[PDB]
């Protein structure tokens, strides 16, 4: 180019591209900084063609978004990476992020080295997460199943599904303990993304439904099939029932008329006849993965049975977990034959077909040798229903850390403000240019209830200074330690004892919250220099 | 480095500068071009040219004379118009030895 | 090059601050810097070939296709279309270095040139341009003062002439008129002497008038005592040549008066027209009577005159040149010793001039006549008639006579002298590198880069002489150490002696002074640039 | 009262919280809103202030 | 160019986006408020395929209405829903909705929080179905 | 945010509004100071703009810079005149006002972020800055002794310090002592077009050259101005505003002769006007003659004849120069040219001056004017050259009007931002934030010299905040040792008005900057 370096392509060095990822970081935040904490506001999106999305989700509005810098699209995938390791905390961690970002640039404007800003923000990670796991927990076992219903309420907050918390979170709870199971190792496994989750516009939020079994968006395959069954007997099998055809590597060639007659009956008699063996033993519901002919479906009628077919993998996978039943890909045993065992069915108290608004799904309720919960989403339209899908599944997520790590922290800017004093006295120990970094560090961990407060439409700086203050003398003075419990309420601009008020977060959202965050700040920080090549 | 050849230009579009073998070349071919132009009309024997101008009047003259023919040709190179010149300064100091001295030093 | 902003806001709101911003460019820092060293860097190599007696020349050629072949350095900077700013910077510094000596023009910019590329290397170590400059500041202290040491002294008189001579041989030994090096430098000499003004020490150069013509050879350029004008005598039979002419110097058309405003003359009868008719004959007799009264055998008038007069004028023996520009009748007046007359009836016999001889001059087959006045007593005028055979060489021997006389100007200025060929650089460099020993600051490193680059010179005059630079200049600075004579340098020439008080080579203190002087503050300034916008396109 | 920083369509800037000023610096196009402007013109030229 | 999101990317906030909102709902209501009761008039809408729908139900115009702003998108899937569940109210309900939200812009601009208003709402919302269930009276289905 | 059919305004309005639009203001602001910023102290960088037209103008001043710019942005726009009112006010600290007015916009910039009321950020603006004024008002130097020798020795420093920081460092002590020589000539008005500056391509900064009297060149010679002599040793000198030529003796003059007779005696008349101009300028003695007006080629050899030196076209404001150091009065008429009306010089020269021929007027003793007579190896050179001069010579203007010394190099900025520290401590809790960042900003200008000369700015600032909290005022950066220096002991002086109204502006563009919280861009 114009300079010696024949480079076919863009060059930004220094204070410039350090500046420019900064903005970049900072236009991300800012893009969903109103989106946070019980008085934050949902954001539409469209999509170049009308299509709408209603959303408080960061990790979800990130996504969405068509973002073209490499120092935004890295905060982008770590909201990401938020929303698949913890599931809450997607907005909160990019806010971080960002902030540690402008403190860090600001401090190498100063000319403080980025090395040293590194090193310090790495201290300040590790001493923040050991002096919250140390001194900020609380343990639901002393607290017992409010506190569960407390941390749904707290992630419920900030939602479409917030007021009606009251409600949602008692659903949620009442979900992941269904769902959970234990396993070999005797360590209790609460396998969320296995409560099933319908969406239905209709009735009102209140109105949505917690089924004590399963939900399957699914329909039967033939009008003259039954719509309920009672006992019922569950066959799930992964393979198709039609008319029979010969593979690949398989040819008929008649040379006798004779042959063809019988030929073409077997190709629809085999199937016939499977389906026969699997009715013999009992079975009036049959789910199937694959298709099911008309010929077949008049098998199913004619027996009186329900038969689904285009079931999905994964629903078949928890159908057959939660009744007991054995998905076969074949009806094919160890000794060369075809059968079908009555030990491969499963039960449930009840299959039917329930009407939903305008259409019809599949519910089996109170399956044995497992329980399991679905949950029908209501309301006013997709967008509705698609934003209530989002915030549950943040709920479940929530819950299912709460009962995974036992431990949980105040919410509202508690643990933010509490941190930030400690970091701010620890710096002095630590260094004379890491102690600028850490002293940073701490500042930036203020952004959350500073973010909260403005969200609120309150005086941030009084009410995170009354907070600062707070968490002083509780560190300070060991005769008001309880202090430690203090942070935001939103609806009345005053610091609140949250752990009294039920504001809750697993530990795990503010502790993979900072290390992500840091991680962040560090890959972006360590950059100096761009080079960004013109396209081919 | 040099002036032409630098990661920078130094020079308003549309300038240029040769460089010595460069500059050397485009020299002395523009030189020895207008000699063996002006020759073929030196002596007893030489034969004359044809000028045909191009103009809208296409003036057409016949000549001999090696500073008429130099003063009426269309030079861009700058050796050739030293030479051109030096036709002409020849013609006006004496009137012969105007294809002699471009020969010469050709 | 960057842009001037690039966020466009952390909003998304449109971030505009400088008009044209996104078609703007600029350049901060370390990396403008380099580009500033780059581009000096590349004009001095330019000009670095055009260094000393074996220098060559360069063609240039303008916009309308105009040819100038020129070893002057201030001409080829001014001919050469730069765009480049620091380029601009370069040609001016050689202008100044013109301005203020005429002679040097090349030196100035070799000079400068080294000296950035030097504060490249000082740079990329890290040095602060700004502590680069003042390095620079004190090494070119430190080396006028050790020209001001090392300088010698020569006589400006009129009656020993060959310091004078010598001086000007050596201006004009890299030019194209070394061919006639002494009669050039001899013609220099006697001009400047001739007009000088010794007590005042100044040098009025409208007083040269530096004409050429082509035809004749390089060797019939000679000096005129008095006056050439591009003129002829008024009417073809009058004489080509007046010898004791007395001279009558008008800026009075040889016309009927007229006055200046508005003016309407009635005729109103036969007897006022007759009068009229018989006033306008009486008028041209009577200027006539007038000017052959004076005493005068020629006339020059600066605004022409018509048939009458002209007739008047042959009739009454009186040679007359007439359409002559003002500052021509000047010169013919101070050559002359004659008083310019507004109006006839303000001449008289004491205003006239004298010339021993007036004549005609033919140029061959031309048609075209010039006029010649000489041989007045003590013309404090002069003119410089130069021929060639081409209009390149007359003009690189007027320029290259131009540089000669303003050497000549600044002996009288100063006859102070120190003696080139390199050897007054080395020894500044020599000097220079001995402070730098001396100094126990971090400026060490620019003086000693300073005393690398001042011998970029001798280097550049052995290249371009086809000696190894590197031995032929280490081999001079050790005999100048250990023999000491600042008066050792590069034989350029091939003589055999590299002393150059032996060779007659000789340069002039303030020429040299003004040279480290300029480079230095040009560099400086240079170096004191680290942002450079410029508008798009 | 924040201050606005109004330009014009002959690039000009006015900063102030003068309301009439405001006013005739926008380029108001809608008729009732260009009503509601003279009648703030004309209480400024009564009246001075309001 | 240097930019964080791609160009064509347009980003509105504030009261400005609730007011647009508010009065894109409004709107989609004024459009079929005179299509409500017994004394109401038809609309002949003019299809894409050259048919044509003259009518008096509010879904259906709605539903053969065009919008671009996603407030009067989500009326318009609203107005979807009520019929798709009921069968009818499919007027009554948008502008219900418009009004809700025309009544709730006099809080907005009054510096009240939306979350203050949404709470107000369905505190409301839960006493509304106290009262129609408590006035509410019952059918003999048996009486054709 | 719909479509309406009638629109309010005008199609293309552009509406920026709130917290955004102020933060933006402050970005925008923090890139016009970043464009100034490398410029700051002794070891401050020159710029280089280039125009439309490709001139290119090289500077270290940061009015001049900024001037440059085509700077757009409303906001942003508030710095650069905040620039040109100090160059102004004062004619120095123009890249120092820009630094602190973006410095205490991008202190305040966190709380306009998290919705501080900017009422509030702009009254704890003024009373931190009314705070600083009276501070700096209060521990200003002002030596009450009205000594010559000292007043010239503050005068001195207060130029060298003013020109620490321009290409004409290396001759400060040279260009100040002449500066002051000037101002201390020049008369109570200090007039600016009292000193003139003449720009000479061609010679050293040290061959540059201040003339006690005038100077000006030479303007278009008829023939016969080689002939006139071109020294005088006691030289009168008539000024005049006088065209002498042979001209229309009026432009709507129409002459009506019937006669030859008449026609000659008309001739002869307007001969006759012109010599008796002539003639009674020679006999006024005058030697010298310089008109406003074009004397022609006649006049020329009238005067030659005489042995008189001419100059006609003369400029105006070099025509005022030489009548305020000759004595004399400019005349539109020559029929009363007393010894009262010319002037008069010791010496009068035309000597070669670099390629130019200029004209010499010295041995004025009577002078209320000098001339400045630059050289240099470059027009843009010799125009920084006359920008430092400026500099210098607006500093000593105002301290001979209130020599009230302050100390530089940030001393002064550490002083008032220790002051507003200790006041912040006392006060409630809101305006402690904001006067505390107001102090924290003052220290720009100490972490701008380090950072320009290549220091660790940190470790400076940490020392100079450490000693002026133990006692002592006037220690701030020492350039040459990268440490700190009682810069009043060091010389490093800066009259008060400086820094009072850097604070002052700058104080004012933030409060305006911050005030505005709505920009509309009506379409052209
Ligand atoms: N009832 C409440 N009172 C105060 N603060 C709350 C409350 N509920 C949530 N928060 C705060 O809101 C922040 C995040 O809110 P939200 O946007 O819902 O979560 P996410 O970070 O997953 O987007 C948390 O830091 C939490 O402290
Ligand atoms: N009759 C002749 N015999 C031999 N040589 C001749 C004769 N006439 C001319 N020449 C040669 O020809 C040359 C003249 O050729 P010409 O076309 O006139 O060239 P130019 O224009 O340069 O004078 C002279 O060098 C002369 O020696
Ligand atoms: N005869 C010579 N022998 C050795 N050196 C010479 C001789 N003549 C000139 N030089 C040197 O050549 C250098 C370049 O001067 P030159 O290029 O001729 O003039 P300019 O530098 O003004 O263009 C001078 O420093 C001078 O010392
Ligand atoms: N010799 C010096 N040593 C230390 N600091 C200095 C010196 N000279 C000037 N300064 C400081 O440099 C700062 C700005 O200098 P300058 O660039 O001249 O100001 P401006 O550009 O605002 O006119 C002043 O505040 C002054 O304190
Ligand atoms: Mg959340
Ligand atoms: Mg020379
Ligand atoms: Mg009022
Ligand atoms: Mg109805
Ligand atoms: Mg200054």
């Amino acid at each position: 180019m114009e300079g010696p370096l024949s480079v076919f392509g863009d060059r930004s060095t220094g204070e410039t591209i350090r500046s420019q990822n900064v903005m970049a970081a900072a236009s991300i935040a800012n893009i969903v900084k109103s989106s946070l904490g019980p008085v934050g506001l949902d954001k539409m999106l469209v999509d170049d063609i009308g299509d709408v999305t209603i959303t408080n989700d960061g990790a979800t509005i990130l996504k969405l978004l068509e973002v073209e810098h490499p120092a935004a699209k890295v905060l982008c995938e770590l909201a990401d990476l938020q929303d698949k390791e913890v599931g809450d905390g997607t907005t909160s961690v990019v806010i971080i992020a960002a902030e540690l970002l402008k403190n860090a640039d600001e401090l190498v404007k100063q000319k403080i080295h980025p090395t040293s800003v590194i090193s310090g923000y790495r201290l300040a990670c590790k001493e923040a997460v050991r002096y919250i796991n140390e001194n900020l927990i609380v343990n639901t076992d002393e607290l017992g199943r409010d506190c569960l219903i407390n941390a749904a309420k707290t992630s419920m907050s900030s939602k479409i599904i917030g007021i009606n918390g009251d409600f949602f979170a008692n659903m949620v709870v009442d979900a992941v303990l269904a769902i959970k199971y234990t396993d070999i190792r005797g360590q209790p496994r609460y396998p969320v993304n296995s409560v099933n989750i319908l969406k239905a516009h209709g009735r009102s939020q209140m109105e949505s439904m917690l089924i004590s079994g399963y939900a399957l968006n699914c329909v039967v395959g033939s009008q003259g099939m039954p719509k309920r069954i009672v006992n019922a007997k569950i066959a799930c099998l992964d393979f198709s029932l039609q008319k029979t055809k010969m593979k690949l590597g398989v040819q008929v060639v008649i040379t006798d008329p004779e042959k063809l007659d019988q030929i073409r009956q077997r190709e629809s008699d085999i199937t016939k006849e499977r389906i026969q063996k699997i009715l013999a033993t009992g079975a009036n519901v049959i789910l199937t993965t694959g298709g099911i002919d008309d010929m077949c479906l008049k098998y199913f009628v004619e027996a009186g049975a329900m038969a689904v077919r285009r079931v999905l993998k994964r629903d078949l996978k928890r159908i057959a977990k939660a009744s007991g039943a054995t998905i076969l890909s074949t009806l094919a045993n160890l000794e060369g034959e075809e059968t079908f065992e009555a030990a491969m069915l499963g039960q449930a108290e009840e299959v039917v077909q329930e009407r939903i608004c305008d259409d019809e799904l599949i519910l089996i309720k109170n399956t044995k040798a497992r329980t399991s919960a679905s949950i029908i989403l209501r309301g006013a339209n997709d967008f509705m229903c698609d934003e209530m899908e989002r915030s549950l599944h943040d709920a479940l997520c929530v819950v299912k850390r709460v009962l995974e790590s036992k431990s949980v922290v105040p919410g509202g800017g508690a643990v933010e403000a509490a941190l930030s004093i400690y970091l701010e006295n620890y710096a002095t120990s630590m260094g004379s240019r890491e102690q600028l970094a850490i002293a940073e560090f701490a500042r930036s961990l203020l952004v959350i209830p500073n973010t909260l407060a403005v969200n609120a439409a309150q005086d941030s700086t009084d009410l995170v200074a009354k907070l600062r203050a707070f968490h002083n003398e509780a560190q300070v003075n060991p005769e008001r330690k309880n202090l430690k419990w203090i942070g935001l309420d939103l609806s009345n601009g005053k610091p609140r004892d949250n752990k009294q008020a039920g504001v809750f977060e697993p530990t795990i959202v503010k502790v993979k919250s900072l290390k992500f965050a840091t991680e962040a700040a560090i890959t972006i920080l360590r950059i100096d220099d761009l080079i960004k090549l013109h396209p081919e | 480095a040099s002036l032409s050849l630098a990661p920078v230009n130094i020079f308003k579009a549309g300038a240029d500068e040769e460089r010595a073998e460069t500059a050397r070349l485009t020299s002395f071919i523009g030189a020895i071009a207008i000699g063996d132009l002006v020759k073929s009309t030196l002596g007893p024997k030489g034969m004359d040219k044809i000028l045909l101008s191009s103009g809208r009047d296409a003036s057409l003259m016949v000549t001999n004379d090696g500073a008429t023919i130099l003063k009426n040709i269309g030079v861009d190179n700058p050796a050739a118009k030293v030479l051109v010149d030096m036709s002409r300064v020849q013609d006006d100091e004496v009137g012969d030895g105007t294809t002699s001295v471009t020969v010469l030093a050709a | 090059a960057s842009m001037g902003t690039l966020a466009f806001d952390e909003y998304g709101r449109p971030f505009l601050i400088i008009k044209d911003q996104d078609r703007k460019s600029r350049l901060m820092g370390l990396e403008a810097l380099k580009s500033h060293i780059m581009a000096a860097k590349a004009v001095a190599n330019t000009m670095r070939t055009s260094l000393g007696p074996n220098g060559l020349d360069k063609m240039m050629v303008d916009k309308d296709g105009d040819v100038t072949v020129t070893n002057d350095g201030a001409t080829i900077l001014s001919m050469m279309d730069v765009d480049h700013q620091i380029a601009k910077l370069m040609v001016e510094l050689s202008k100044s270095q013109d301005d203020e000596i005429g002679d040097g023009t090349t030196g100035v910019v070799v000079l400068a040139g080294a000296l950035l590329e030097e504060a490249e290397q000082l740079l990329d170590r890290g040095i602060h341009p700004i502590r680069i400059a003042d390095g620079y500041e004190q090494a070119a202290r430190v080396a006028i003062e050790h020209l001001d040491k090392i300088s010698d002294s020569v006589l400006v008189d009129i009656k020993d002439t060959e310091p004078l001579i010598q001086t000007a041989k050596t201006t004009l030994g890299s030019k194209v008129v070394n061919s006639c090096h002494r009669q050039m430098a001899e013609i220099a000499v006697n001009a400047v002497l001739t007009v000088a003004d010794m007590e005042r020490r100044d040098v009025d150069f409208e007083l040269i008038k530096v004409e050429g013509k082509v035809g004749g050879r390089l060797e019939d350029t000679k000096l005129i005592k008095g006056v050439i004008v591009d003129k002829d005598f008024s009417h073809p039979q009058m004489p080509k040549k007046v010898e004791d002419a007395k001279i009558a110097i008008l800026t009075c058309p040889f016309e009927p008066p007229k006055p200046k405003t508005k003016h309407k003359l009635d005729v109103t009868s036969v007897e006022d027209y007759k009068a009229l008719q018989k006033y306008e004959k009486e008028k041209f007799e009577e200027m006539i009577q007038q000017i052959k009264e004076t005493g005068a055998n020629l006339a020059i008038c600066q605004w022409g005159f018509d048939d009458e007069a002209n007739h008047l004028l042959l009739q009454n023996n009186l040679p007359a040149v007439r359409w002559v520009g003002g500052p021509e009748i000047e010169l013919i007046a101070i050559a002359t010793g004659g008083r310019i007359v507004p109006r006839f009836s303000e001449l008289t016999a004491e205003k006239l001039g004298f010339a021993g001889l007036v004549q005609e001059i033919s140029f061959g087959t031309t048609k075209d006549k010039m006029l010649v006045i000489e041989q007045c007593k003590n013309s404090r005028a002069v003119t410089i008639f130069i021929r060639g055979g081409n209009k390149m060489i007359i003009e690189e021997a007027k320029r290259s006579l131009h540089d000669a006389l303003c050497v000549i100007r600044n002996l009288i200025r100063d006859n102070r002298v120190v003696y080139g060929g390199g050897a007054a650089e080395i020894s500044c460099a020599l000097a220079v590198s001995q402070e730098a020993d001396k100094c126990p600051t971090l400026e060490q490193y620019a003086m000693r880069a300073f005393a690398d680059a001042l011998e970029v010179i001798p280097m550049a005059l052995s290249e371009n002489s086809g000696m190894n630079p590197i031995q032929t200049m280490t081999e001079v600075r050790a005999r100048q150490v250990k023999e000491m004579n600042p008066a050792l340098g590069i034989d350029c020439l091939h003589k055999g002696t590299n002393d150059m008080k032996q060779q007659h080579v000789i340069e002039t203190l303030i020429g040299k002074k003004q040279q480290i002087s300029l480079a230095t503050q040009m560099v400086r300034m240079i170096l004191k640039i680290d942002d450079i916008r410029k508008p798009g396109e | 009262g924040m201050n606005k920083m109004v330009i014009n369509h002959l690039e000009k800037l006015f900063v102030t919280n003068d309301a009439a000023t405001i006013l005739r610096e926008l380029e108001v196009q809608h008729p009732a809103a260009k009503m509601i402007v003279m009648a703030s013109h004309m209480q400024e030229q009564e009246v001075g202030d309001g | 160019p240097v930019l964080v999101l791609s160009q064509n990317t347009k980003r509105e906030s504030g009261r400005k986006v609730q007011s647009g909102n508010i009065n894109a709902a409004k709107t989609i209501a004024d459009i079929i408020r005179t299509c409500l009761g017994p004394k109401s008039m038809m609309k002949m809408l003019l299809d894409p395929m050259g048919g044509i729908v003259m009518t008096n139900d509010g879904n259906a115009i709605l539903r053969e209405i065009q919008v671009q702003h996603p407030a009067a998108k989500s009326m318009i899937e609203i107005s979807r829903t009520q019929d798709e569940e009921v069968g009818d109210g499919t007027t009554s309900v948008i502008i219900l909705a418009g009004e809700m939200l025309s009544v709730a812009e006099h809080f907005l601009e009054q510096q009240m929080h939306p979350t203050v208003v949404i709470s107000a709402y369905r505190k409301a919302l839960d006493d509304m179905i106290s009262t129609l269930k408590k006035i509410s009276i019952p059918v003999d289905i048996s009486d054709s | 945010m719909m479509p309406t059919p009638v629109i309010l305004l005008k199609e293309g309005t552009d509406s920026s509004q709130g917290i955004p639009q102020l933060v933006s203001n402050i970005s925008a602001c923090q890139v016009i100071a970043e464009a100034v910023r490398t410029t700051l102290g002794p070891r401050g960088m020159d710029k280089l703009i280039v125009d439309g037209r490709g001139k290119a103008t090289i500077s270290n001043d940061g009015a001049t810079i900024l001037k440059l710019l085509d700077v757009v942005h409303p906001a942003a726009k508030t710095l650069v005149d905040i620039a040109k009112s100090q160059d102004a006010e004062v004619g120095d600290g123009t890249t120092s006002v820009t630094l602190l007015a973006a410095e205490f916009l991008k202190q305040v910039k966190p709380y306009v972020e998290e919705g501080l009321h900017p009422q509030i950020i702009i009254r704890a603006f003024r009373t931190a800055t009314q705070l600083a004024v009276n501070k700096i008002k209060e521990i200003a130097v002002t030596v009450k002794k009205a000594d010559k020798v000292e007043q010239r020795k503050l005068l001195e420093k207060c130029a060298m310090t003013a020109l620490s920081s321009k290409l004409i460092s290396q001759q400060k002590a040279f260009f100040a002592k002449m500066v002051v020589d000037a101002v201390m000539m020049l008369d109570d008005l200090l007039q600016l077009k009292m000193i003139g500056i003449k720009k000479v391509q061609g010679g050293a900064l040290e061959d540059s050259q201040l003339v006690a009297g005038v100077a000006f060149k030479k303007t278009f010679s008829y023939a016969g101005f080689e002939m006139q002599p071109k020294k005088y040793h006691n030289p009168k000198i008539a000024l005049l505003n006088v065209e002498l030529e042979l001209k229309a003796e009026k432009d709507n003059a129409e002459i009506r002769v019937h006669t030859v007779e008449d026609y000659q005696a008309i001739v002869d008349a307007e001969w006759n006007i012109l010599y008796d101009k002539l003639e009674k300028i020679h006999h006024s003695g005058a030697k010298v003659v310089l008109s406003k007006l074009p004397i022609g080629d006649v006049a020329t050899q009238y005067f030659a004849d005489r042995d008189m030196f001419c100059a006609g076209r003369v400029p105006e404001e070099d025509l005022k120069r030489t009548m305020m150091a000759c004595g004399g009065s400019i005349q539109t008429s020559v029929n009363a040219l007393s010894a009262d009306v010319l002037g008069r010089c010791q010496v009068f020269e035309e000597t070669q001056i670099g390629g130019e021929r200029y004209n010499f007027f010295t041995g004025c003793p009577k002078a209320k004017t000098c001339t400045f007579i630059l050289r240099g190896g470059a027009e843009q050179f010799m125009e920084e050259t006359e920008r430092s001069l400026h500099d210098a010579i607006m500093i000593v203007r105002r301290a001979i009007k209130n020599d009230s010394v302050v100390a530089g190099g940030g001393a002064i900025e550490m002083e008032l931002s220790k002051y507003l520290r200790d006041y912040s401590r006392t006060i409630p809790g809101k305006q402690q934030l904001l006067i505390g960042a107001y102090a924290k900003a003052l220290e720009i200008i100490p972490r701008q010299l380090c950072d320009n000369a290549g220091f660790d700015a940190t470790n400076i600032l940490n020392k100079l905040r450490a000693r002026h909290a133990q006692g002592g005022t006037w220690y701030g950066v020492d350039i040459n040792n990268e440490d700190i220096a009682d810069n009043f002991e060091a010389f490093v002086w800066e009259p008060a008005m400086v820094r009072i109204n850097a604070l002052t502006a700058a104080s004012e563009a933030a409060c305006l900057i911050v005030s505005v919280d709505e920009t509309i861009k009506n379409p052209r």
